[PDB]
């Protein structure tokens, strides 16, 4: 098999063994799978050439997943550039901090009534984390005082992010991110910025398979699809099975839209600007984690269209290394690329739903 | 010996 599967088939035997029992390795039998062939080979060209984008040296590693939104369907998955080994994109060894956000803190305000539209107001001002005077700062490390919802997402404030998740509250946090496919063994407020504050075991945390996979729900209205990269098997008794996800409700399909509208803003005039596509409509976030005691060991990008959602990992080998200069561009530029490819051939924009209603650039519920 | 297959069908492994 092609060396660019490899990834994938991991993934495959996986969920072959979790969903029929069978290691098809010892066990045979066919398994058609829903990796898209020529998207997983240009995906490898993107990270493996110098093509699609510039990379700061051969060794800064990238990590993505491609969802398609409207079933949960891998499309493509590769863990890094340049048999079965690690793949590190169903890892959640790594931080995807701030790319939380949205997920962890803001998606379920709105669900649960702490905001009702994207201009309410927010105030970015030196805070500490709750019950200490350890304080929040920025990633610019400035203030912007008295804001609007939207504006504190396009410019990722973690000032409002973490007062926001102290408003929702650690467990509903925890019930709603459980809905997205992502869970911790117990929620701190830390989190509202970060998905790997403490060493934890694969099942917690976040990884591109899964961010992937949560953002996904934000583009189909609010469905959560638990990652699925086989569609049918057939063993060799002749019988033959298919393999779907029905699917659940993680939120209301008025607060996928609101998540949506702002982060439309992030690429446009946020700090997601570096994916910003001005023929496609799209929503995105950038993510950054941080060192204890400008360098960060990880740097991520998350977006979504109607059709597709790439969540996507950069970093080094040893998180100590750190990503540094341009090395901050290349997670928006892979997403971009990748999305550009996906999407350039095509992706509609989405309609506000009922129980909203807009005026001018924000919306309100009814 | 087991035949794995992309989504449009085709094979991709024999695993
Ligand atoms: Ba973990």
């Amino acid at each position: 098999y092609p060396a660019y599967m490899d990834n994938y088939l991991k993934e495959v035997i996986n969920q072959v063994e979790q969903e029929t029992g069978y290691n098809l390795l010892t066990t045979g039998m066919d398994v058609y799978t829903n990796v898209d062939q020529e998207a997983q080979k240009h995906l490898w060209d993107i990270y493996n050439s110098d093509q699609y984008v510039s990379y700061p040296d051969d060794d800064l590693q990238v990590a993505s997943t491609v969802v398609d939104v409207s079933n949960g369907k891998v499309i493509a998955q590769l863990g890094a550039r340049h048999s079965f080994g690690t793949n590190q994109a169903v890892e959640t060894n790594r931080d995807w901090g701030s790319a939380m956000k949205p997920i962890t803190d803001y998606a379920p305000a709105i669900e649960y009534g702490v905001y009702d539209s994207t201009a309410t107001m927010v105030n970015d001002i030196p805070y500490n984390y709750p019950g200490t005077s350890t304080p929040v700062y920025n990633w610019d490390r400035a203030y912007f005082g008295n804001i609007t919802l939207q504006y504190a997402l396009q410019q990722s404030r973690n000032v409002t992010a973490v007062e926001t998740l102290n408003k929702v509250g650690l467990d509903r946090a925890k019930t709603f991110l459980n809905g997205l496919g992502i869970d911790y063994p117990s929620m701190h407020y830390a989190n509202a910025i970060s998905s790997n504050t403490t060493e934890s075991n694969k099942q917690y945390g976040a990884s591109s398979e899964k961010m992937a996979a949560a953002y996904a729900a934000f583009a189909n209205g609010g469905i959560y699809h638990k990652p699925m990269y086989i569609n049918k098997v057939v063993f060799s008794d002749g019988s033959k099975k298919e393999f779907s996800d029905v699917g659940t409700r993680a939120m209301k399909e008025t607060t996928a839209y609101m998540m949506t509208e702002m982060m439309k803003t992030v690429l446009a005039y946020g700090t997601g600007r570096g994916a910003y596509l001005p023929w496609l409509a799209q929503a995105g976030k950038t993510g950054t984690s941080n060192y204890t005691d400008y360098v960060a060991p990880d740097e991520m990008f998350v977006g979504y269209t109607r059709k597709y959602s790439m969540a996507v990992w950069t970093g080094y080998s040893n998180r100590l290394t750190p990503i540094v200069g341009d090395g901050f561009l290349v997670a928006a530029k892979v997403y971009r690329s990748m999305i550009t490819y996906l999407s350039e051939g095509s992706p509609e924009d989405w309609n506000i739903p009922e129980g909203l209603y807009r005026n001018g650039e924000f919306v309100f519920k009814n | 010996s087991s035949k794995i297959y992309d989504n449009k069908n085709q094979l991709i492994a024999d695993l």
